């Protein structure tokens, strides 16, 4: 499929968020 | 507060309810601790505890709107986004043989919502299996990963 990038991508671009809420309550 | 504009309303909105799982307007220890675990971590149940009593502000065991936003406001962390291009190798290669096996993709539709079919399971393997070998490698992880 062309442009394939979209459906991989996706959800890579989900993970980055998972551990940005949590981020928050642990403070680096 | 660096939102000042409505239309961020509207999309906190929708982000709330990502991890409310029982949608009674509150954050509560057992829906924190489920989305965690889906990180791949087992934290013992004292972690609810913890980490709860810290953001909660109010006392009341529990995180609310005005205690969403205060954090949202600051949480500007720069992630270089290579933090999760080789650490999403590791998770996508479970017995860590130096590829990427179908098996362990299936696993990850569960993490993302997908459901998909065993005829889409197919169908992503077939666009970075650049050659007949039936397995996708580190090369062709990128190559896919190559968004933007
Ligand atoms: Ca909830
Ligand atoms: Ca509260
Ligand atoms: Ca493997
Ligand atoms: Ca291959």
């Amino acid at each position: 499929l062309r442009r394939g990038q979209i459906l991989w991508f996706r959800g890579l671009n989900r993970i980055q968020t998972q551990i940005k809420v949590v981020k928050a309550f642990h403070s680096s | 507060a660096d939102q000042l504009t409505e239309e961020q309303i509207a999309e906190f909105k929708e982000a709330f309810s990502l991890f409310d799982k029982d949608g009674d307007g509150t954050i509560t220890t057992k829906e924190l601790g489920t989305v965690m675990r889906s990180l791949g971590q087992n934290p013992t149940e004292a972690e609810l505890q913890d980490m709860i009593n810290e953001v909660d502000a109010d006392g009341n065991g529990t995180i609310d709107f005005p205690e969403f936003l205060t954090m949202m406001a600051r949480k500007m962390k720069d992630t270089d986004s290579e933090e999760e291009i080789r650490e999403a190798f590791r998770v996508f290669d479970k017995d860590g043989n130096g590829y990427i096996s179908a098996a362990e993709l299936r696993h990850v539709m569960t993490n993302l919502g997908e459901k998909l079919t065993d005829e889409e399971v197919d169908e992503m393997i077939r666009e970075a299996d650049i050659d007949g070998d039936g397995q996708v490698n580190y090369e062709e992880f990128v190559q896919m990963m190559t968004a933007k």
